[PDB]
């Protein structure tokens, strides 16, 4: 009538979202947006990245040439997927600095092996074992050459293989560790062997130790795997009076965006830049809670399953 | 069905904006949203999503640089993630505090803008409403909402009504 | 299925008034800001007007004041543009549009999410006739044939082949305004020269302005 | 009021390229800018809104990085599907002005036009009109020339031509050339020929027919 009322107010929602602030641990707001991806499809998208399923083989087993991993020869990938069911079925071995060799080869993204001649004079080549059978007969790592004595002598090997190409060569070699002193002398004649590989920039000297280890595939012996990189203009020098597991050639090294991941998730036909062991996830949100291990354009890993960013004023219900 | 202000009340039936007006006059009740104050808050909130990610992307590298200098063992890495996850929550918490402060701030600015318009022709009822002491029809309300209310037009009438009792 | 279909466009002589209508289907129409946008033929989009989520508020472009009038019947899931005092600046396609929510608000000024197919309104006091349809059948690896749509007004006409199942290799050319005041078009489709009357080729021409129906076989 | 000034007005780029449009404003608008795409023949779909957010079901190649009075819609690794006209819209306050438009066209290998000529049907000749159609199918670039010859007599002025926009699939154009005559002019002459000057063997190609013969 003669007067009027003019009220000021703000909007509200019947039930709002809880967020955290500097003063309140849980203050209800009219709107907020989730910043943490917490769900995955459970499958790894084969596109756009070239995914290579290891199945029963590990990257190292394929590298050395384990009989059941011969299908991965000259194989390439963007992401190598390693399964928990993978197993070794060759000569028992160990790799000092295993993580580094796995990481190094994973980064190269290829197993391109080029065979080289290597003259091994005064020794027996192509040694094998019943622990690493290939076909009906005995065998050995396809990429390694087991040298033993010829007749009654194992001479001091002194071979050189220069790198005249315009890329880095990766050579894989090893040192045999016999379980008994009779085995040592029967194979390499000398009671104590020695293997040294060097380049103009590097050098590795190792004296094998004679010791029995826990039985693996009916064997108490092992092999220690080592690796050497030879840059262009450098030379590979191998000197050995015994126990040398010679290389057959080199792997061409590349520098790229390739890597390796341990996962048991199935692979599926779909597109996702981001891959985690739990499967692919969308990369629309800035953070993620699925796995700290990731590949591709991924949100940064966070421990929280939710981080709500206030997108509205505070929500108070009307009375 | 008396109308109430923002003091301890929110308007469920207001979806066109965040702040607005609600009136009771001779021509009945009404409601309207205030777009200038609403749009001012929205412009700030648009900024915050980029800012919350432009700085979280700054700490993530900062933390890694410190741990890279130390260099990763699993107890070292999990510490890094715990420290980074704590930093992330704190940034978002700080922005949320700012969002609540700037949205509450915008409400007060609108209340004061309206008080200045009415000057001495109205009184603050205390619940976020003004009791305007003259006949203010629908056209008179829109002039307050769009910022053109001239108190001198109603000074003689308004002051005469307050004098009454 | 979240769609919105218009209707009402057609011919109107300069000086009279039209009423377009928007029909929403498949969502909370009652809770949506809806816009109108037009386009000069082969020019650019022009934003015209907006209506609040309830009808309370209405805003119009500068060169559109006075003449236009939005309105909505939420019981009827319908929107109206009601063009008045039409001029030569009104020949264009007129589109609906839905405004996106902004931080949970039904704000009146936002971006346009869903769009309608668009009715065309051409102001002119000229004829209002259906099309004449003639077949283009040649004979000489792949060979092409088509349909010539002649002497129609106003715009537009839609052309399909085999009731819509045959689309690959089709090229429907833009209409051009003939000296006689009617448009001319032409629609073609490429097929293997080996498909001579072993495959039936029918161009289906539909001209809604005059409620016309045509099916024309093109044969060797 | 404010005044959006989209640019460039139109451009041509190659597949896999990085294209960028810029929307400028005559006054600050914050983040209240949206980007729209209009593929040929299709209705416009929304791409960017709030200056930088991307819209559901929108290809990731599209991104928007601007604010204030200077925005940029950027396409990275441009694809053939991206043939269309892109509009920016200012929705800070009324009027929600639109940009002037930007047409994006693909740059690809060269393609020679397929030529065909269609005489007028008996059904059309019946009604006193004679339309001769000459078609150029799936070619590149857009620039092309058509020349009419009636028994070697060049008829000019009674011809109209229409061009389709670039198709997404092959990145090609099509042109139609229609010659409208009366019954008298068509029935008086025998050879109606369509001369194309473009790039067959870099030599003008001629396609002719004799009225009522082959
Ligand atoms: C791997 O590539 C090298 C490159 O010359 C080739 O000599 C060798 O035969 C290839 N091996 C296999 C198993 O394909
Ligand atoms: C091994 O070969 C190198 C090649 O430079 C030579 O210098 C060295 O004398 C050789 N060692 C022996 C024991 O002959
Ligand atoms: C993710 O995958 C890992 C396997 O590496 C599994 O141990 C873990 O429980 C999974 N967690 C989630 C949240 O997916
Ligand atoms: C404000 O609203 C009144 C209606 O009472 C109108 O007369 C006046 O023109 C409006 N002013 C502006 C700037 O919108
Ligand atoms: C609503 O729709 C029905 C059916 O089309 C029609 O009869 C009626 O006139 C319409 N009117 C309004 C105001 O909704
Ligand atoms: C918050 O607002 C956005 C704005 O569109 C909306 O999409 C979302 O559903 C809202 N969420 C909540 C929890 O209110």
């Amino acid at each position: 009538n003669s007067t009027a009322t003019l009220c000021l107010g703000h909007h509200a929602v019947p039930n709002g979202t809880l967020v955290k602030t500097i003063t309140d641990d849980q203050i209800e707001v009219t709107n907020a947006t989730e910043l943490v991806q917490s769900s995955s499809t459970g499958k790894i998208c084969n596109n756009p990245h070239r995914i290579l399923d290891g199945i029963d083989c590990t990257l190292i087993d394929a590298l050395l040439g384990d009989p059941h991993c011969d299908v991965f020869q000259n194989e390439t990938w963007d992401l190598f997927v390693e399964r928990s069911k993978a197993f070794s079925n060759c000569y028992p071995y160990d790799v000092p600095d295993y993580a580094s060799l796995r990481s190094l080869v994973a980064s190269s993204g290829t197993l391109e092996f080029i065979t080289e001649g290597f003259t091994w004079t005064g020794v027996t080549q192509n040694g094998g074992s019943n622990a690493c059978k290939r076909g009906p007969g005995s065998g050995f790592f396809s990429r390694l050459n087991w040298l033993t004595k010829s007749g009654s002598t194992y001479p001091v090997l002194n071979v050189t293989m220069p790198n005249n190409d315009n890329f880095d060569k990766l050579y894989i070699w090893g040192v045999h560790h016999p379980s008994t002193n009779q085995e040592q002398t029967s194979l390499y004649v000398q009671a104590s062997g020695r293997v040294t590989v060097s380049t103009r920039r590097s050098q590795q000297t190792i004296i094998p130790n004679i010791e029995s280890r826990p039985w693996v595939r009916g064997l108490s012996s092992r092999i220690s795997i080592y690796w050497t990189i030879v840059k262009p203009g450098d030379v590979l020098v191998i000197n050995s009076n015994g126990n040398l597991i010679a290389p057959r050639g080199y792997f061409k090294m590349r520098t790229g965006k390739s890597s390796i991941m341990r996962s048991d998730a199935p692979i599926d036909t779909c597109i996702s830049e981001c891959i985690t062991p739990n499967g692919s996830i969308p990369n629309d949100k800035p953070f993620q809670n699925v796995n700290k291990i990731t590949y591709g354009a991924c949100p940064k890993y966070v421990k929280q399953n939710t981080l709500k960013l206030a997108t509205g004023m505070r929500n108070v219900p009307e009375k | 069905g008396a109308i109430a202000g923002f003091i301890e009340n929110g308007w469920e039936g207001m979806i066109d904006g965040w702040y607005g007006f609600r009136h009771q006059n001779s021509e009945g009740t009404g409601q309207a949203a205030d777009l200038k104050s609403t749009q001012a808050a929205i412009d700030q909130i648009n900024g915050k999503l980029n800012r919350v990610i432009e700085k979280t992307n700054e700490k993530f590298h900062q933390i890694e640089k410190e741990f890279s200098e130390v260099e990763l063992e699993k107890y070292v890495e999990d510490t890094k993630i715990d420290l980074w996850s704590y930093n992330a929550e704190l940034l978002v918490a700080l922005e949320n505090q700012h969002t609540i402060d700037l949205t509450d701030s915008e409400m007060n600015k609108l209340f004061e803008k309206t008080r200045r318009q009415l000057r001495e022709n109205a009184e603050d009822m205390g619940n976020g409403c003004f009791k305007i002491y003259h006949k203010c029809d629908n056209a008179c309300i829109e002039s307050i909402r769009n910022g053109t209310y001239d108190h001198d037009v109603y000074r003689d009438e308004a002051l005469n009504n307050r004098f009454q009792i | 299925q979240v769609q919105l279909v218009e209707s009402g466009g057609g011919v109107v002589q300069p000086g009279r008034s039209l009423r377009l209508s928007c029909a929403a289907s498949g969502f909370s129409f009652s809770t949506s800001v809806i816009h109108w946008v037009r386009q000069t033929p082969g020019k650019g989009l022009e934003w015209l007007a907006v209506i609040s989520y309830d009808g309370s508020n209405k805003y119009y472009a500068d060169s559109v004041q006075g003449r236009f009038t939005i309105s909505r019947d939420n019981s009827n899931n319908t929107l109206y543009l009601q063009v008045n005092s039409l001029r030569p600046e009104d020949t264009a396609v007129y589109y609906c549009a839905r405004g996106i929510t902004v931080f949970g608000l039904l704000i009146i000024n936002s971006a346009m999410d869903v769009w309608g197919q668009g009715t065309t309104v051409t102001v002119s006091s000229a004829s209002t006739k259906g099309p004449s349809v003639f077949p283009l059948a040649p004979s000489s690896g792949t060979a092409a044939l088509g349909c010539l749509v002649k002497d129609y007004f106003p715009e537009p006409v839609t052309v399909s082949w085999n009731s819509g199942a045959l689309t690959s290799g089709v090229h429907t050319f833009p209409a051009v305004l003939q000296s006689s005041g009617l448009y001319s078009l032409s629609s073609v489709v490429t097929v293997p020269s080996s498909s001579l009357g072993t495959q039936t080729y029918i161009c289906n021409v539909n001209h809604k302005p005059s409620n016309t129906k045509v099916d024309k076989k093109v044969e060797p | 009021d404010i005044q959006m000034t989209q640019s460039p007005s139109s451009l041509s780029a190659s597949v896999g390229d990085r294209v960028t449009i810029t929307c400028r404003a005559s006054q600050g608008i914050s983040y209240n800018l949206a980007w729209y795409q209009q593929k040929p023949g299709r209705v416009p779909n929304l791409l960017i809104h709030a200056a930088s957010r991307l819209q559901s079901g929108a290809p990731f190649r599209f991104s928007g990085s601007g604010s204030g009075t200077d925005f940029t819609l950027t396409i990275s690794s441009l694809q053939p599907e991206d043939v269309a006209t892109y509009y920016c819209q200012k929705y800070d306050s009324v009027p929600l002005t639109f940009g002037q438009g930007t047409k994006v066209e693909i740059k690809r290998t060269v393609a020679a036009p397929s030529v065909f000529i269609f005489p007028p049907s008996d059904e059309q000749l019946k009604s006193g009109t004679a339309s001769v159609v000459c078609l150029l199918n799936n070619f590149y670039p857009r620039e092309a020339k058509v020349q009419w010859k009636v028994d070697n007599a060049l008829q000019s002025g009674n011809s109209q031509e229409s061009v389709t926009e670039q198709d997404s699939k092959d990145s090609t154009y099509s042109l139609s050339s229609t010659l409208t005559l009366s019954k008298a002019d068509y029935e008086k002459h025998k050879v109606y020929a369509c001369e194309v000057t473009h790039q067959g063997l870099s030599s003008p190609v001629t396609k002719s027919f004799n009225r009522g013969e082959c």
